[PDB]
């Protein structure tokens, strides 16, 4: 977003609608960053359900 | 924000608000002696 000057996420294209909700939580993001260059020498994720 | 809340329901319309996972006190309900009507059916508000 131009106007903002930052980048925006808000197009949730993954589902259409909602209906009969049960469940609704939120809290802080885990192991994650933000930058589009090259690194080297950077971690793994392993996540077990 | 139910029983105190700014704004009405019309009854043709009612709310429903689902509530889970969180801290339950209906002790707050009855020591409020601001309730006019207060039955209940199948429990009992002192073992809530």
């Amino acid at each position: 977003h131009k106007n903002n000057k930052s980048w925006m996420e808000s197009e949730f294209r993954v589902y259409s609608s909602a209906n009969n909700c049960t469940f609704e939580y939120v809290s802080q993001p885990f192991l994650m960053d933000l930058e589009g260059k090259q690194g080297n020498f950077k971690n793994l994720r392993e996540f077990v359900f | 924000e139910v029983f105190n809340a700014t704004r009405f329901a019309s009854v043709y319309a009612w709310n429903r608000k689902r509530i889970s996972n969180c801290v339950a006190d209906y002790s707050v309900l009855y020591n409020s002696a601001s309730f006019s009507t207060f039955k209940c059916y199948g429990v009992s508000p002192t073992k809530l």
